[PDB]
């Protein structure tokens, strides 16, 4: 999940159907 | 014991992504449209309530 190239090359990362205590291979929840 | 057969797509990467507008929104925007419409008729779409 991005901004455009031109504004920032800052990113956030969303891992799909992945509860984030068993995230690895800020941070919130979704459903 | 037995699997539900949602596993076996998961396992097989067939996923279903979930829809972007919540039940309670839905319900929100249905209770939003039946209030204006009881209250003030038809002015609503037009202009304002
Ligand atoms: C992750 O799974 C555990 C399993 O018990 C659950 O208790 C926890 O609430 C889950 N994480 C989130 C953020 O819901």
């Amino acid at each position: 999940i991005t901004p455009g190239t031109n504004t920032s090359n800052q990113v956030a990362v969303l891992y799909q159907g992945v509860n984030c205590t068993e995230v690895p291979v800020n941070v919130f929840q979704t459903r | 014991a037995a699997r539900d057969l949602i596993c076996a797509q998961k396992f097989n990467g067939l996923t279903v992504l979930p829809p972007l507008l919540t039940d309670e929104m839905i319900a929100q925007y249905t209770s939003a449209l039946l209030a204006g419409t009881i209250t003030s008729g038809w002015t609503f779409g037009a202009g304002a309530a």
